[PDB]
């Protein structure tokens, strides 16, 4: 809350529960690699 | 690039055993004191820690629920972590995952494999 950004983007989608762990820096897998990938240097939030 | 890659799930007869394998891709285990363990999610449960191996320190640590039956090992040339699960029971059916803890001054399991299902049934 103490960090000021010019923009914050709320990216939104639906996946299977066992693939929630793939929405992350450092991850691979059918969702992490073909549908929605986060950078290893991810400084944001993954909320599910 | 840096990832945990695993395979080796399948069907095992209770009282028997099954071995899982998780390769360290993009990094080495021994030379960086990186620790790779295993976590399982039995049907009806959330994540349960199973075991962790630290080849660089020569140690293995286990959760109370698997002590005396499961052995965690690694091959530092193949840069692969393994879980040897002996004396499996139906209650041990779970999706097993590999996970990465780096040495520290806090730390935790930030890197995860894909998971594979181990079915234990007669």
């Amino acid at each position: 809350n103490d960090l000021c950004f010019t923009n914050v983007y709320a990216d939104s989608f639906v996946i299977r529960g066992d693939e929630v762990r793939q929405i992350a820096p450092g991850q691979t897998g059918k969702i992490a690699d073909y549908n929605y990938k986060l950078p290893d240097d991810f400084t944001g939030c993954v909320i599910a | 690039e840096v990832q945990l890659v695993e395979s080796g799930g399948g069907l095992v007869q209770p009282g028997g055993s099954l071995r899982l394998s998780c390769a360290a891709s993009g990094f080495r285990i021994y030379s960086y004191y990186s620790y790779i363990g295993w976590v399982r999610r039995a049907p009806g449960k959330g994540e349960e820690l199973v075991a962790r191996i630290y080849p660089s320190s020569g140690y293995t640590y286990y959760a109370d629920s698997v002590k005396g039956r499961f052995t965690i090992s690694a091959d530092t040339s193949k840069n692969t972590a393994y879980l040897q699960m002996n004396s499996l029971r139906a209650e041990d059916t779970a999706v097993y995952y590999c996970a990465r803890w780096d040495f520290a001054g806090s730390s935790g399991l930030d890197y995860w494999g894909q998971g594979t299902l181990v079915t234990v049934s007669s």
